[PDB]
């Protein structure tokens, strides 16, 4: 059962918010939220979409984050000289996946940036 | 001292192409361009000044990025192991020009910087041998 604030499927509770955070604010907020909040894992389609029935019917239209973040930083990254990655110049630091309210697919923007975000822990 | 075309810096090089391939199609492209060519390293501060003298003096004439030859060479869409609840991320749907996984540069950062973009871009490049 889920705090009334909170919208229940499978045995877990989501709730969306609207408060633009960075990333880790965002999956900081959300421990915060209930013994057990982290940002929302996806963890198949079904309960994807659900999310997305439910950041859209509230909201209506507008980017949320996601529990995924330093997503490409740990790949192998070498030149194609085979040589190993040293100097740097990336423009961005690292990237964050997130979704939005028209469809449930995952998009990625820098973490450092802001967006709207679900929280969820379960029973 | 290079072929005709090609520019010298340290020792190596350079050819900035106005060719829109893909980032795998502008690699393979290179090597048979010259002895041990591929698409430009820039393992240098130096070495990334003077490639973006180069692709700004030469490509800068239809928008775009410049491929370089910095590329996650495996398969993942994504790297990061887990989400934050601390489990496995097993299940996907990503759009495919959204896993950012080759790298370029761009006139909107002076051509110094590196942008993560989709390998199915078709953008010009600069190799070196
Ligand atoms: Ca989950
Ligand atoms: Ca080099």
């Amino acid at each position: 059962d889920c705090p009334s604030d909170w919208s229940s499927y499978e045995g877990h509770c989501y709730k969306p918010f609207s408060e633009p955070k960075n990333w880790a604010d965002a999956e900081n907020f959300c421990t915060q939220q209930h013994a057990g909040g982290h940002l929302v894992s996806f963890q198949s389609s079904e309960e994807a979409d659900f999310v997305v029935k439910l950041a859209f019917q509230t909201f209506g239209h507008s980017i949320f984050w996601m529990g995924l973040s330093n997503v490409w930083n740990q790949c192998n990254w070498q030149w194609s000289n085979a040589a190993m990655l040293r100097y740097k110049a990336w423009a961005e630091e690292s990237y964050c996946v997130y979704f939005k309210s028209t469809n449930n697919k995952w998009r990625s923007r820098a973490c450092r940036m802001m967006a709207q975000f679900v929280c969820e822990f379960q029973a | 001292d290079c072929p005709s075309g090609w520019s010298s810096y340290e020792g190596h090089c350079y050819k900035p192409f106005k060719l829109y391939k893909t980032w795998d199609d502008a690699e393979r492209f290179c090597t048979e361009q010259a002895k041990g060519g591929h698409l430009v390293s820039i393992e240098s501060a130096g070495e990334a000044d003077f490639v973006a003298q180069l692709v700004t003096e030469n490509i800068q004439n239809t928008k775009s990025y410049v491929w370089i030859g910095l590329r996650v060479q495996g398969k993942e869409k994504q790297c990061s192991s887990e989400w934050s609840d601390g489990s496995s991320v097993s299940y996907e749907n990503w759009i495919e020009a959204e896993s950012k996984t080759c790298l370029g540069l761009e006139k909107e950062t002076g051509f110094r910087k590196w942008v993560n973009i989709y390998c199915g871009q078709q953008n010009p490049f600069v190799c070196e041998a």
